[PDB]
């Protein structure tokens, strides 16, 4: 279930 | 004190429901009154927003203040027949309510222990029709995070840009934007709303009239009507919309908004209870939905689609597929997609306003 | 096996709701079907209770039987278009289902594992109108218990006398009773139908022009709507006389006017005890007056004029059993007969004794 | 709170 490119966070 | 009015049910009702719409603290159950000027004020507070609500008072009153149980205050007026009228005065540590004959005492506490919210610089201020408003939230509302430790994604950003507000929310795997334009030149300004000030913003709109917004460092305010809503903002960093959406997404799709849905409802059914993920193949002018659950079930949808690009098979959790969808409420929906492991964008076909960001599975 | 039928959506749609009763057995949340004579049979038990329907196939079909999950098939066929053809099939250990261009493979479960209710003589057998049905539990089901020691309490009794079919629920502080005429001879007959049979009764009633015909039997009791026949178990236990607990010569009559007696009564509720919902009723001359203190010291008073011509009277009532009366009564005027304050009350429509309603009065 | 009175259980 990857995420969102979210820095950081993802 | 000497807190004193007379007034008619149908003008008190409404200020009522709105200023009682919250077990922590007694003082914060309660509304403070205030007699001045001709005037019957109410407020509500749960320490971080408060809610003000304007009367007037047509009838002999006398100035004074004191704190009241909201909800019991609330049921009692609403639980009173139509056209009665409702007397209110102080006895000592009791507010005693009058009306035909039926009568209340409710205990009291004192107004100088409601708290007071600090004074604070306007930055920005606009006003907008109240269906902007709306259309704004609920684009964006229903992905928001929920106790998420991220603190900052438990609310939703609102940001200020040219003529347009804009509104984002996302949780980490899902994201929504909605811009809209209120034709004025505004300052850029980005401030986060929290989630019960998001919610307390959509009960005081109905949708022509106007609203006016104020924007602080730390705190926003609505006027509405007699109404004026007070938040504090919450004090983070939102992420960038503009860094998630994908770049360059060739691979455009378009279908029947209601026919994509119904069948996405029906593959949900034999997806994953947990993960609910679903596989779409996309080829010419053809999607292919297939869901598959751990009991060896399975289910599989074609639909005629618009849709050129090269051949391509990704996966989805399909409830936030279907989230999208029912936010839309559209004729067409336009997905844009670029590889199997890459964020989809998703839009009405023909209005770009809004727009909906979400990340594949494996 | 060989089993395959085609069917419009919309024949198939209120059949599959029907014994679609909203974590048990693995077979227990499937459906029985069966294909036979020209006839789809669709069946969901949870080996209390059971529901059947019958559907006429007018296309093509091969007789057999399976089991298929009830929920995941109900919303299969209801998510699909209106106007929708159903085809199915068997496929080895899977049901094959298709409309268009949507597929669907389910897992099934053998027939010959489906659990069949055995037989049992019916003892009493008449037809009633829905509505008439509907009146008797809706008028006392809000009175049974739920979840009491007493197993017997948790359903509502269903008991035949001459002309009359009747219901009793009580919970063993108050206690509703409704009889109605169904313009049949009927035996003497005493059983005790549970919660969710009650329930399911319910669920059958399409305020529809037809009748409802019950067989009652000893220990099951069945129903039966058009297409459909409901079965249920009773339960095994002796329901408490009804006959002993309304009050004997309750002579203080007192007439309110349904409405206003109820508007007063919640709004009084509103500063009365959290737990207990004591109220306090002061009977004098033509006159009803309500109060209702919590312990914060906060006060409520109602004032109401109303008839009445007898002995002064002060008597407590936990106020949720009151309203619950007034609002299941939906009546004009309301008569209360009392006796004294620490005896219980009866309640009847002004213009109706159909039903009754008896509430034990509180200590203050 | 008193009860109905069956005969058991009131």
């Amino acid at each position: 279930v990857p995420t969102l490119p979210x820095v950081p966070x993802g | 004190g000497r807190m004193k009015f007379t007034v008619e049910r149908e003008h008190l009702l409404k200020p009522l429901q709105q200023v009682s719409g919250p077990p922590t603290l007694p003082i914060l159950g309660n509304l403070l009154l205030q007699v001045a000027d001709g005037t019957l004020s109410l407020t509500g507070t749960d320490l971080e927003m408060e809610m003000v609500a304007r009367v007037a008072l047509v009838q002999p009153h006398e100035p004074g203040a004191t704190t009241v149980p909201a909800r019991k205050f609330f049921d009692i007026c609403r639980g009173l027949p139509e056209g009665a009228e409702i007397a209110v005065q102080l006895e000592g540590e009791r507010m005693l309510v009058r009306s035909g004959r039926s009568r209340f005492s409710l205990s009291t506490l004192p107004a100088a222990d409601f708290p007071n919210l600090d004074d604070w610089q306007s930055e920005v201020e606009f006003t907008l029709p109240q269906a902007t408003m709306k259309r704004l939230i609920e684009a964006t509302q229903f992905s928001m995070a929920h106790q998420d430790v991220r603190y900052y994604l438990n609310g939703m950003l609102f940001e200020t840009e040219g003529e347009e507000l804009r509104t984002v929310a996302t949780d980490g795997h899902r994201l929504a934007v909605c811009s809209m334009p209120i034709g004025q030149s505004l300052p850029s300004h980005s401030v986060i709303v929290p989630r019960k000030g998001v919610i307390e913003l959509m009960r005081m709109l109905d949708g022509d009239n106007p609203l006016r917004v104020q924007i602080g460092s730390n705190n926003i305010r609505a006027h509405v009507g007699d109404f004026i809503f007070t938040s504090k903002l919450v004090d983070g960093r939102f992420p960038d919309y503009r860094r998630v959406l994908p770049k360059n997404p060739d691979k455009h799709l378009e279908a029947g908004c209601d026919l994509l849905k119904q069948a996405f409802a029906r593959a949900a059914i034999l997806s994953n209870e947990k993960f609910r993920g679903v596989r779409l193949y996309v080829s010419e002018n053809q999607l292919k939905i297939t869901a598959n659950n751990p009991e060896q079930e399975e289910a599989e949808e074609i639909l005629d689609v618009t849709y050129s690009g090269a051949e391509m098979e990704i996966g989805f959790n399909v409830s936030y597929v279907l989230d999208v969808l029912n936010a839309l409420k559209c004729e067409n929906v336009r997905m844009m997609l670029t590889d199997s492991v890459s964020s989809v964008q998703i839009e009405d076909a023909a209005s770009q306003s809004a727009a909906y960001v979400v990340m594949p599975m494996r």
